[PDB]
């Protein structure tokens, strides 16, 4: 441990903390659902504990008290940057609702719902559909059948260029709102479009 | 571009942490109860990491779309694109070392 | 109202894998294919069409609504950058409105409405 | 012997007589809940039964749960006698009006002053209890509900065993396991260190926990001198003396306190004697008594553990060391010495409606005696009434939240009858209080020889729920103290008794037990001296016919309602059997129903026991008959009239009709049925129709288990479905403004608001398109400034801002259909709406639904299939008369999945159809010596029943097949073999060789390529991740996984792996780009950085992580 | 000592210190398995998944 710190060539101090970073608020957005319900994640709750904690041990810093009460603040404050950083590494986790642990900051990354697992998952994409398979002899071994929906739905943009193209439709907007209707000048121009 | 040859990671410090962060969280207030915007210094404020909506400021003084990267006198908030907000970083000054 | 809990994004939602309710909150806004292509092309549309009648109706436009540097230009003011009085700027609208309904102009902008 | 009045006659191929009748399927259900809540039918049965003491289930919570008092003694508060009140309203109007199903009930509350010795007595309400239909289910907010029975392992002691992997000694655990409180793990070490693990703690001898109990040594050494391990360890500890041994164990429990024998002893009573604390069922405190033998003599009344237990149990495991075959107590019996199995029917007791809904209520009342007995502390004593005392609302919480969030309470799927019925006798052995499916082993999903009559060993589900979920058999009746019993006829002195007797799994394996289809004499007696019988630890061997005592009842005793309609289930293999219960239970019921050519006997008690047929109450004439009511007039002068829910949405979609079957002026009798309900043709279960099935590969269309159909059954509509979807919007009030449902809608063509009406709603039995207007609304809109052209072209057309917006709904994508129905719901006509919600409407759409290709049918065998093509009535094969086949199944998926059960119904069928007659001119011949005397003629379209494990026999389909009527034309198609010379539909020659033909069953999956078809381009994205997302208006994207991306690695494809992972998946202006170059000319530009890398990043910089990405030079790079 | 060290990396840093009189450094192979062998030549990012 102290060789890799030594050939570092960087400190130690970088372990303790004077200053901890907020991710941006998107990252833990503040979202209304419908009926007015609020719904946000949990880092906003552990920030605004990390905020109150500091916001007090400044006020008791300025008014000046006891050394018991001010050791009493900072051991809060460090528990609540603790809690931050992770729940349930060190002592009783914090729960709010149903006794249910909140999803620290670090718990982003590990565990099944982790952001490196997630990504091991993999990801969803557009231009994609599924559907039943049925057996079809009379198709070559470089051939498949799509149902026509699916086709219109997956190469709509395709379509909706030839289909201005031919002047079928004026301008992208009513190529657009004709695949939606699905008129009878559409497929011919789908046929033509995936040769 | 796309040229990473390398990717490392380093123990942040505190002057690290100064440097790469656009504002301060100095309140706990997250959003206003009735009108709906966020609160100045809080965990979401515009000052500190960016406009809700694009090309929008706070105030309204420079609402206009054609004001690129001038931060607004009256408020501090810089007139750029929403998705800026999912970038920018903030940090808190502890009173005390953890 | 005002006296409900926040409900967490990370709580399980629909044992659909255990999958949190704030991965399945939509945007809401910022749509693809309307800013995408029909706002820009409506732009480039109104470019040439606008452009098609006649350019100080054109720059009359441009000021009068802001198409360039905002600041819509009132009748008055209109008129006094052009050197026309206040009351010439509704026949000027009017004969503008007239021709944007006809010919090409609105087989083009017949949608967007 | 058609026990109902009206049932259709059909013969069956039954040699043996079931001397017990089926009992009520919906028996497990309904009498638990009759038990719970109390009622006089459940008093005179259990009254009957020999149950010296009834007590009910809710008082027998309140009544456990009483005196509440102070620790001042003072104030004790009782409360008694629970008795309900009627119901609010029918099921009917609580399942339209979305009400839910429910009566109150109140309870006599006495409170009594020690020190003025007064009472106050009044009836105390405590909320709405949601009574249970006559179906067995609750209505819960309209919506049906039906809470499923759990496996759980009984309270009591089991004595495990591990043997030692290096010294190969046989080590003896033993584990208490009380219903609330500590647990006792006495076992037995290699060190031979006999200690006791209390709540997973230190392990300390148990020499000094029993000194601790007041026990002398002299008595540890004369009760425990035969033993020697334990000797050694009471001449090994340390610790002597009653007060040490209480210091060191408060020590183990609660280091750090002060040490004293008086808190010690107030520790030990209330972790173990203390009622509240600790305490193990009736049920457990029973089976302890039967386990140790002790306390038998008398009923239970204390339900808490005991020193004398505790010994008991020490002498049990030292005595099982010893390698005792059994030992005695004294006041006690002799009992045997032997390990106990968890999976064993006689530990797992189930736990039925009323136990769920009992600890619920007890939990609930718990909480509420909690703040009672605080609220009386502090609150005045002079004016003190128990009406003031009582807080309800925890118990009405505890139980609404039980019904609304308890994974016990699901939704009643109601795709059929069928799917309903084995729903409500599901035995789950996973949820809130049981295993869960990680931490569950792979051993308990495996069947046990005690399953036999119990469990069925075939039902169960096919995905990772296997063995977790199980079904009661037909017989099985669950005992008072929740454990399962089947029904055995004694058999004295080798002569079967008609008396029956019901035994739970101990008894059984005290006993033997022979095979219902064991050859009996008509008088009783065992025509073979040597009987299989099933023995003690699933043994089954020959024994002579004297020490046999038990008989089964019927050979379909181990099998459950489902898997007992499942013709010649005896020829199929278990996971065939297994795939086919299952499929079954799938089945969508069609516009036209139609019984089975070949059908067990279980078809019309399933359907009369499921509910969904209304069977007449009482015996009497029908007075009129019409396709919505019928009326009958009873014999002592009073009518009453039956009203048919008609084209109703059941809770999966599909539609639920009742069409009388009866005629006006005709009697009925009583229990007789009146109308058929889905899946039902004349009172008996039909969940498909008949097709006439050729086996044979044809062209390759039915490769590789896919079907190939006549057009014909399309164009009659033989498998045509209606199908209801259900939309719903509302208008709930906003801060801007309230939300309001008008024809009126900003900027829309008039055509395309045609079909609504003045109110703003689509006019009834209006065809409704994809993406189609539904109802429109407006809601309000704040302060935008419009886009310069937009607001441009509001001035010139003249057209306002129009500031509302536009949220009506509309058919969601891939929806259509007629508009059958349309329920508004209005705060102003004072109607029960959540709150901030004043008006809420909903549609209903109705599609009608015909086979098409990449639809799944399944026959009852566990063979399925997807249509693979339709072909027209002229290209299918057709039988020499010119009747073309209905539908072709291939032949190589039959011998290779070994079911051919299935081939064994074609045959059975194809006889049923045609319709035999059985030559006995000369005498019956040798094959037909078994069969029935009704059963040697058919006419033609006859109804046939073979009784599954009881049958028709190969012998008889053979020799039924060479005695098949001629048709209408005089020519017998098929020939001795059961095949038949088919003609070729397309090239017009007949086939080299004869084909099978006959007559299957075949039902129609609820998995309709309809729903499973998803197509997307461009829509909705997610916020926090970016990635594509949405409703079914638009599709979601199609998972792209890590073996995908393992996939498109090996073909050294780099490129295609770039866009599916950044140019349609996370670039946000990447999505963008590439749209626009589509849409116009241009190529596609390079695909940029994934979101999904800088969320990472930003993530990984807010621990305080400096991650930085750097080029060859180390330079920073900015991202 | 004891260190499991790549056997290319081993031999060329062994070449360097030998090419300038440093005294050889003894080692003999060891088979590892599949987890272990991920484990040691990956990087932190690949590793953390
Ligand atoms: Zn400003």
């Amino acid at each position: 441990v102290v060789a890799a710190f030594q050939q570092s060539g960087n400190s130690p101090m970088g372990m303790v903390l004077d200053a901890v970073p907020v991710i941006p608020p998107e990252l833990r957005p503040m979202v209304q659902l419908d009926g007015g319900r609020f719904a946000t994640s949990d880092l906003n709750d552990l920030y605004r504990r990390v905020i109150n904690r500091n916001n007090r041990l400044k006020r008791l810093i300025d008014l000046g008290a006891p050394e018991i009460i001010v050791n009493n603040e900072k051991r809060m404050l460090q528990e609540s940057v603790d809690a931050l950083f992770d729940n349930g590494r060190r002592g009783r986790p914090v729960t709010g609702p149903g006794n249910r642990p909140l999803k620290s900051l670090s718990d982003l990354l590990k565990g099944k719902q982790g952001r490196f697992r997630q990504n091991l998952l993999g990801k969803r994409v557009d231009y994609s559909g599924r559907s039943v398979i049925v057996v079809g002899p009379q198709l070559k071994l470089h051939q498949c059948g799509l149902p026509k929906l699916m086709a219109l739905e997956l190469f709509k943009p395709f379509v909706m260029k030839r289909l201005v193209d031919l002047n079928h439709a004026q301008n992208i907007k009513s190529a657009k709102r004709m695949v939606e209707r699905q008129r009878p000048q559409v497929w011919d121009v789908l046929e033509e479009v995936i040769a | 571009v796309n040229f990473f040859d390398e990717l490392r990671i380093g123990l942040a410090t505190a002057e690290d942490i100064r440097q790469w962060s656009y504002g301060e969280v100095k309140k706990p207030e997250t959003i206003n109860y009735r009108t709906l915007k966020p609160e100045k210094d809080g965990l979401f404020c515009e000052k500190i990491f960016g406009p809700t909506r694009d090309w929008e400021c706070y105030c309204g003084k420079y609402k206009r779309v054609r004001f690129k990267g001038i931060i607004c006198e009256r408020c501090g908030v810089e007139v750029t694109r929403a998705k800026v907000r999912r970038e920018r970083m903030g940090h808190i000054e502890l009173a005390a070392p953890v | 109202e005002h006296s409900r809990d926040p409900v967490s994004l990370d709580m399980p939602v629909g044992s659909e894998e255990e999958a949190p309710l704030g991965d399945f909150i939509e945007d809401a806004e910022a749509m693809s294919a309307e800013n995408a292509v029909i706002a820009e092309l409506l732009h480039t549309d109104i470019r040439s069409v606008l452009a098609t009648l006649d350019e100080r109706e054109h720059q009359v436009i441009r000021l009068r609504f802001g198409l360039d540097d905002g600041q819509p230009r009132t009748l008055d003011q209109i008129g006094k950058l052009f050197g026309l009085s206040r009351e010439r700027v509704r026949q000027i609208e009017r004969d503008v409105m007239s021709k944007l309904r006809h010919g090409e102009r609105a087989d083009r902008l017949r949608s967007y409405a | 012997n058609n026990s109902v009045p009206g049932a259709p006659n059909r013969v069956s191929f039954a040699k043996l007589r079931e001397p017990l009748e089926v009992p009520g399927l919906l028996d497990v259900q309904t009498d638990s809940f009759e038990w719970l809540i109390g009622s006089p039918r459940w008093r005179e049965s259990a009254a009957e039964r020999g149950d010296v003491n009834p007590v009910g289930g809710l008082e027998e919570v309140l009544y456990e749960l009483s005196p509440i008092e102070d620790f001042s003694g003072s104030m004790s508060l009782s409360f008694s006698d629970p008795r309900f009140d009627d119901v609010k309203a029918p099921v009917d109007e609580c399942k339209d009006k979305d009400m839910t199903y429910a009566a109150p009930l109140f309870v006599t509350a006495e409170f009594i002053n020690n020190n003025t010795g007064e009472i106050k007595s009044q009836t105390v309400f405590m909320g709405d209890f949601p009574m249970m239909t006559e179906k067995g289910t609750f209505i819960i907010n309209g919506t049906e509900r039906v809470v499923v029975s759990q496996l759980v392992r009984s309270p009591g002691v089991y004595f495990d065993e591990t043997i030692d992997k290096s010294t190969d000694k046989t080590l003896h655990s033993v584990k208490v396991i009380p219903s609330r409180g500590a647990w006792l793990e006495f076992d037995v070490d290699k060190r031979d260190t006999v200690g006791v693990r209390i709540d997973r703690k230190r392990r300390q001898p148990v020499t000094v926990l029993l000194k601790a109990l007041g026990w002398t040594s002299e008595q540890i050494v004369e009760r425990f001198g035969f033993s020697e391990i334990m000797r050694s360890t009471l001449e090994k500890d340390n610790t002597v003396g009653t007060d040490e041994a209480l210091l060191d164990i408060y020590r183990k429990l609660r280091p750090g306190e002060p040490p004293t024998k008086e808190s010690a002893q107030t520790l030990l009573e209330n972790l173990f004697f203390k009622e509240k604390r600790y305490d193990l069922a009736r049920v457990g405190r029973y089976k302890v008594n039967k386990k140790l033998g002790l306390h038998v003599g008398e009923p239970i009344t204390s339900s808490t553990l005991t020193e004398e237990d505790v010994v008991a149990t020490i002498e049990y495991l030292v005595r099982l060391h010893e390698g005792q075959t059994t030992m005695t107590v004294p006041g006690g019996v002799e009992v045997p010495v032997e390990t106990d199995d968890i999976d064993h029917f006689g530990n797992r007791r189930l736990r039925t409606v009323g136990e769920l809904i009992q600890n619920q209520i007890r939990v609930g009342m718990s909480r509420m005696e909690r703040v009672v007995r605080e609220r009386m502390t502090t609150q005045d004593v002079e004016a003190i009434t128990p009406q003031t005392l009582i807080n309800i609302r925890p118990v009405v919480a505890a139980i609404k939240e039980f019904f609304g969030t308890s994974q016990l309470s699901q939704f009643m799927d109601q795709n059929n009858p069928l799917s309903g019925l084995t729903h409500k006798r599901r035995l789950s052995a996973l949820g809130p209080g049981g295993l869960s499916r990680e931490r569950a082993g792979l051993e308990v999903r495996d069947v046990h020889p005690s399953h036999y009559g119990r469990m069925c060993p075939i039902e169960t589900p096919e995905g990772p729920n296997i063995g977790l979920i199980g079904s009661l058999s037909v017989y099985a009746r669950v005992n008072p103290f929740g454990f399962i019993e089947t029904p055995y006829r004694k058999v004295v002195d080798g002569v079967v008794s008609d008396e029956i007797v019901y035994l739970t799994a101990d008894e059984e394996d005290r006993h033997v037990v022979a095979q219902a289809n064991s050859p009996i004499d008509a008088d009783g007696r065992f025509v073979e001296p040597r009987v299989l019988v099933r023995r003690k630890a699933g043994e089954v061997e020959y024994v002579p016919s004297s020490e046999v005592d038990y008989m089964d009842v019927s050979p379909r005793q181990m099998v459950s309602v489902a898997t007992a309609m499942i013709p010649f289930l005896e020829h199929d293999d278990a996971n065939r059997a297994l795939m086919g219960a299952n499929m079954q239970r799938q089945a969508v019921p069609l516009v036209r129903s139609e019984a089975p050519l070949v059908g067990t006997g279980m078809e019309l008690r399933a359907a009369i026991d499921a509910g969904d047929v209304v069977v007449a109450e009482e015996s009497g004439v029908i007075e009129e008959v019409s396709a919505d009511y019928i009326t009958v007039m009873h014999d002592n002068g009073t009518r009453r009239t039956y009203r048919m829910r008609k084209f109703a949405r059941s809770n999966h979609g599909t539609c639920a009709n009742q069409c009388p079957i009866v005629d006006a002026g005709d009697r009925v009798e009583a229990g007789q049925v009146i109308a058929d309900g889905p899946c039902t043709d004349d009172g008996e279960m039909a969940l498909g129709k008949n097709l006439l099935v050729a086996i044979m590969p044809w062209e390759g269309h039915n490769y590789e288990d896919a079907i190939i159909l006549s057009n014909r059954l399309v164009e009659e509509d033989v498998l045509t479905s209606i199908h209801i979807e259900e939309h719903e919007i509302d208008a709930r009030d906003t801060k801007l403004g309230a939300e309001e449902i008008t024809r009126d809608i900003p900027n829309i063509s008039d055509e395309v608001l045609a079909d609504l009406d003045e109110r703003g709603i689509v006019r009834i039995g209006a065809e409704v398109r994809d993406g189609d207007i539904l109802v429109g609304k407006v809601t309000p809109k704040g302060e935008t400034e419009l886009t310069p052209e937009e607001r441009l072209l509001r001035a010139i057309f003249g057209e306002k801002a129009r500031e509302v917006r536009d949220t009506s709904l509309k058919v969601p994508h891939g929806e259509s259909g007629k508009v059958i129905g349309i329920r508004v719901f209005s705060r102003e006509d004072e109607d029960e709406l959540p709150a901030g919600v004043n008006e809420l409407v909903r549609v209903y759409v109705a599609q009608k639904r015909k086979i098409s290709d990449g639809d799944k049918l399944a026959g009852r065998h566990g063979n399925k299939g997807v249509i693979g093509k339709i072909l027209p009535v002229e290209d299918m094969p057709f039988l020499a008369d010119g009747t073309p086949v209905d539908i072709i199944l291939n032949t190589h998926g039959v011998p290779r999945r070994m079911n051919i059960g299935q081939i064994l119904e074609t045959h059975l069928g194809w006889c049923a159809h045609s319709g035999w007659k059985v030559d006995a001119a000369k005498g019956v011949p040798d094959w037909a010596a078994r069969l029935p005397d009704e059963l040697l003629e058919a006419q033609p379209n006859a109804i046939v029943s073979t009784p599954v494990f009881d049958g028709a026999q190969e012998a008889e389909l053979q020799g039924l097949l060479s005695c098949t009527l001629p048709n209408r034309d005089g020519d017998v198609l098929v020939d001795a073999d059961g095949k038949a010379m088919l003609f070729d539909g397309r090239s017009g020659e007949p086939f080299p060789y004869p084909v099978t033909v006959g007559y299957m069953y075949i039902m129609k999956l609820h998995h309709l390529v309809d729903d499973k078809i998803h197509a997307r381009s461009t829509g909705p994205y997610s916020m926090i991740t970016q990635q594509p997302l949405g409703g079914k208006a638009q599709f979601g994207g199609q998972r792209f996984g890590e073996m995908e991306c393992w996939a498109m690695q090996a073909y050294g494809a780099a490129y295609t792996l770039q866009e599916l992972l950044t140019i349609k998946s996370d670039d946000t202006v990447g999505r963008v780009k590439v749209y626009e170059a589509i849409v116009k000319g241009e190529n596609i530009p390079e695909p940029g950085i994934p979101e999904s890398f800088k969320v990472l990043l930003k993530e990984l910089q807010s621990l305080c992580l400096n991650v930085e990405v750097l080029s060859s030079d180390g330079a920073a790079i900015e991202l | 000592p004891g260190s499991l060290i790549d056997r290319a990396e081993f031999e060329a840093e062994n070449r360097r210190v030998v090419a300038e009189g440093g005294e050889p450094a003894a080692g003999r192979p060891v088979l590892m398995g599949i987890t272990k062998a991920s484990l040691a030549t990956d990087s932190w990012l690949s590793a953390a998944s």
